[PDB]
């Protein structure tokens, strides 16, 4: 040890991360006609709790049917999971919502379902991820939406009102702008950008304000005679290649998984 | 400085699927080895998977009649449901393994006399006979019987079925269900005897049994 | 003279999130659309990419009562087998505490492969006794409470001794079904045959009594951790599974 | 062609499931050429490239997601109130669409089921479990009934890896039964 | 300067299931769009085609 | 951490080494986290080795954002005994540092 | 056959002005599509790209006085560490002198790097004193007034005798963070513990009291530019940064 | 004849001056390793008895 400490028994991986595959594949028999001596061990000691488990003879499980290994992770919330939803009501307004990992901040006001799970399976996440919004509704309804880093100034939190921002400020973040007659739909890239290393979602009050948050989104409303149709809007992220996630933890316990129970 | 003999504490030790973890072990004890009959006491293969599993045994049996008419069902059967029983070998095989897949072999017999004329034809049909046209049987693995021409039929064929296995147990739909139905009139002249009996063999091909069990049902 | 002409096709403007080749952005925030490299510096270089890195870490699943007043032959607990079981909980914090091996298979339609029950014992270098420890092939609702011990051994198990310089035995079930995969079923409304979620369930007997002199309890409680090994899950979906009130 | 509805009111949806089973008449199943086509052999297993035509209405914001067999989903054949979490119906995997902007939608259903294969012809039991490749749920939203109806039809292409194991007899012609429309 | 045009052509937005070049999905439901692989296991090899 | 039962004593603890706060992560699961076992019929020790893990590229000590380690040790089973033996044990906890990196001299205390 | 059909996907006619791959057009008004060199004729061969530019050329950002009637251990000017402080400023015309580090870093959510302290004295070659430069690293809010000049030797500093042949001393502030980069906070409504724009404050007291004769101030200003080296600003932002009334 | 791995009982850490003799041992447990900051997140040389 460089640390200048010494020591007598050794001390190896605990829990090593990405261990095996996540499909069917072979990467004879798997164990038998031998003698299972991995079917003993003391596993308060983290040598020999590495040691492989096998109790009976079984032979290769062989070849999955299909292509991609469900369990990476990369591939597995690379399927945009759900966020959130709200809706205008009156003309000229604008919602922003924050995108915290916050195990604490309950839905509809926080991270839900898959998204909520997910992000409290390991302690640090950074990098862009590639959010995706829906829209339903109304029609002819020009909009605009901006990304805004942890940290600024930006409209108060999961409330619709009228948005005490400079258009020039808006725009400045980098911005974007559409209309629903011609589209329905927006997929842009969120990035990485933050005066920390990473976020977090476990952590308590104090942090769990200004360390447990990628950014916010922003969306403006703007020629919406309330005499149309309502106007929602659904957000989802997907992860992406260039996202990291680092040191695992233990799973939120069920009474803390929480969904936006809707429809 | 010699080292002095002392027991092994721990160990392990099984056969087949049974596992034993002893803390306080020590070694086992054998005596002689396994000695072979310079002089057989018995000359039949020794038992196996396939003496007792892979062979021949009759499952049903029925008439045939000059009163059945063109497509009577002369029988179906659940193939599979039959050899589970008691009544034949293979039972000890299945009654102790929770699943199984494998193949089939049907032989189905009968015996005519020359003054019978007519025909019968015997289908494996997968999971159940829907609404397929009977005209169309020969689609199937089949064996055709006709009076003038051949008594025996036999049809072979491998494991078809949507899961991996078949659940003797507790089933989900049968694996094969065999038909056997009219397909040209049985008719006679006056005084020939009016019917023929029918026997129906069958025996499992590359037995696949998994995961012993206790249970009965 | 310009002529680059293309037909739309069907699907117009539609979105899919279903997998990243249509859920992944189609143009960015990021000023001249930069990228990212890695960083590991606060993350002490554990970077993680594969939920098998949970799925493999034995967590722990149910704790269960071994006492002398219980005899020779007697049921002691009895398991479904799916990574879905867990049955632990703390009344206040008020929780439901899931394994790590359930929270991730929770996610998915479909499993296969070895589930990896550990079986760690808490007596005292003055007890002795053995549990037999056996799996009955089947589905998650076979009664099974009709079976002698001696009946049990019939099916694939294990004994296990107290007593000793160890204190886990591990109990590596076989992927034995009629089915390639099971199903994730504990969302549906009932139950029906064929639909299942275990491959089997596992039971503990009373091999040996547990025997002891009088200054120690009269009883020895066992932890039951739940961790699998070559492991298959596919067919993402969301669903919290609750508790298995055995 | 495999099928079509119509929805009535407002924030309602249909959930149709994918059943060989020859029992299953029509409309409440397999009709016309797929339902011949499937009862030709006992296995299938393999994607299928479903695409859906939709009829009247526009500016209606729409949703469909793949449920493989075994897993929770609104009551079949049925047009009603989801009573699905927003969250569970997304995490299956789905798509999201608007009338105006399209009119139509053709993506691949995959082979996602814990058999080896499905098949048409079965009996009862295992025609109840073992007869199903999946199933199709669409959710309408933004449909105020003062306007024209919405109609939604469905058909399916097999797929190169698409398989088809054993052949049988096929099904009598008093069996082959058609959706009589327009 | 990004400048790649093109113009819409005919029949925007229809459809056909004539055949399978225009009945073939435009994308997929499966994860990471994955596929599959061939399996005879319970089909005893009599893969059927024609 | 380290402990001292007598071997007439039965059960047993779990440490482990949470960042942040333990937040609502299943109890059941903290051997997730780099953590030690302790079995009375086994060992009455237990050592576990970290490296910086943080939001931050550092922790402040006069002010502090969240404690960087929540070391947490719940019982693991149920402490029980035979009628006469000593109704518990003592618990120690030591730490240090490793790859100390410091910062910024500073004057101030608070 | 004519057959090329492509799939209309989502954000259809959408317009992003991100970065440059979007915002740039998409035809042009210009003849025959043409473009145009390059010409410094009239712009005597400086062309400008960078930022840095401006970021490197130090800028007046102070200008505090030095008296006789300070005594030893005074703290005489106290400022916070952040690109974007400044504080002089003129009455008419009415303005508040912003310093080009300054200007440059507010349209910026993040920096980091060595900010560069120049303090120039306007004395005469009859004064004689020396100024103690510190830098008390933390955040741009840490009540500092509680340090004698004795406890500031601590932290990293720097003396200067004002008497010579030369007449400014550089105080390169070490980029020392428990974060990667500072933001610009000067946004926001109020404050937050954490959201930090400064790495700490920078100091400034007597060391030795300034002795003279008679026929010469009693007093001698100091100016107090400022610019950075090995900087980096990133996120781009619009804010006019306002004055720092210390 | 295979031996079944079984802990080792006696043993000795510490660091520094700090020495334990621990007489029912096990094994120490450590994840991960130690990280370079590809960026700093400070540039002073890190503290040193000759810093201080
Ligand atoms: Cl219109
Ligand atoms: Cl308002
Ligand atoms: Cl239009
Ligand atoms: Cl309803």
């Amino acid at each position: 040890d460089d640390s200048g400490g010494f020591s007598t028994t050794v001390s190896t991986e605990q829990n090593v991360p990405d261990p095996q595959v996540g499909i069917t594949t072979m990467r004879m028999d798997v164990s038998g006609v031998q003698a299972p001596v991995g079917a003993i061990t003391t596993i308060e000691d983290p040598v020999l709790a590495k040691k492989v488990p096998e109790t009976f003879p079984e032979l290769k499980p062989g070849e999955s049917r299909h292509t991609s290994d469900h369990m990476s992770i990369y591939k597995f919330m690379g399927r945009s999971h759900f966020l959130c939803t709200f809706t205008f009501n009156s003309n000229n307004k604008e919602y922003t919502f924050p995108i915290t990992l916050s195990s604490t901040s309950n839905p509809p006001h926080g991270l839900p379902s898959t998204l909520r799970w997910f992000f409290n399976l390991f302690q640090l996440y950074r990098g862009p991820l590639d959010l995706t919004i829906i829209i339903t509704g109304a029609t002819d309804v020009d909009g605009m939406a901006w990304f805004t880093p942890v940290g600024l100034a930006v409209d108060t939190p999961w409330v619709e009102k009228e948005s005490a921002l400079q258009i020039d400020y808006k725009t400045a973040l980098g911005a974007v702008r559409f209309n629903t007659r011609r589209t329905g739909n927006i997929q842009i890239r969120l990035p990485w950008y933050s005066y920390l290393y990473a976020v977090s979602g476990a952590l308590d009050g104090l942090g769990d304000k200004t360390d447990s948050t990628f950014g916010l989104v922003s969306i403006q409303i703007a020629n919406y005679n309330h005499s149309d149709e309502y106007l929602s809007f659904s957000c989802y992220l997907s992860v992406t290649e260039q996202s990291e996630f680092y040191f695992p933890r233990a799973p939120l316990n069920s009474n803390a998984m929480l969904s936006t129970e809707s429809m | 400085e010699q080292m002095i003999q002392s027991v092994d504490r721990t160990a392990v030790t099984g056969a087949s699927y049974f596992t034993s973890v002893d803390q306080s072990s020590v070694h086992t004890a054998e005596v002689g080895s396994h000695q072979i009959e310079p002089l057989k006491t018995s000359v039949d293969k020794p038992g196996s998977k396939k003496t007792q599993g892979e062979k021949f045994f009759l499952i049903h049996s029925a008439r045939w009649l000059t009163t059945h008419a063109l497509f009577h069902e002369v029988a179906k059967l659940d193939v599979v449901k039959l050899l589970y029983n008691e009544q034949f070998a293979v039972q000890g095989l299945l009654r102790y393994h929770t699943y199984a897949r494998f193949g089939i072999e049907i032989q189905v017999q009968i015996n005519p006399t020359p003054f019978q004329q007519g025909g019968l034809i015997c289908a494996m049909v997968p999971g159940d006979q829907s609404y397929g046209s009977i005209a169309s049987l020969t689609v199937y693995p089949h064996g055709l019987l006709n009076c003038n021409i051949n008594n025996v039929v036999r049809i072979k064929v491998p494991f078809i079925y949507t899961r991996g296995a078949y659940h003797f147990k507790d089933p989900q739909y049968p694996v094969w269900e065999l038909t056997i139905r009219v397909w040209s009139e049985l008719n006679i002249g006056t005084g020939t005897s009016a019917y023929t009996s029918l026997n129906v063999l069958a025996r499992f091909t590359d037995l696949e049994l998994h995961g012993l069990t206790p249970l009965s049902t | 003279m310009m002529r680059n002409e293309t037909r739309v096709s069907t699907t117009e403007n539609v979105v899919n999130l279903s997998n990243y080749e249509d859920a992944r952005a189609k143009m960015s925030f990021a000023l001249d659309q930069e990228d990212w490299k890695s960083d590991p510096s606060q993350g002490g270089g554990i970077k993680i990419t594969h939920f098998t890195t949970w799925t493999s870490i034995p967590t722990l699943a149910a704790q269960f009562p071994f006492n002398a007043s219980d005899s020779v032959g007697q049921q002691i607990k009895v398991i479904p087998v799916d990574p879905y079981f867990f049955q632990m909980t703390n009344t206040n914090p008020d929780q439901k505490c899931i394994t790590a091996l359930a929270s991730i298979c929770q996610m998915f339609c479909f499993w296969r492969g070895d589930l990896v029950f550990d079986f760690q014992v808490f007596p005292t270098k003055y007890h002795s006794g053995r549990l037999l420890f056996c799996f009955v092939p089947g589905n998650e609702l076979i009664d099974v409470t009709g079976i002698t011990l001696k009946q049990a051994t019939t099916a694939p198990c294990a004994v296990m001794d107290i007593a000793g310089v160890q204190s886990t035995l591990r109990f590596r079930v076989p992927w034995i079904s009629d089915t390639p995969y099971r199903v994730n079923r504990y969302t549906k409304e009932a139950h029906q045959k064929g639909e299942y979620t275990a491959i089997g369930k596992l039971i503990v007997y009373c091999y040996n009594r547990l025997t002891s002199p009088s200054n120690v309890a009269h009883h020895v409680r066992v932890n039951v951790y739940l961790s699998a090994i070559n492991l298959e899950c596919f067919a993402p979906l969301y669903h919290a599974m609750d508790v298995t009130t055995q």
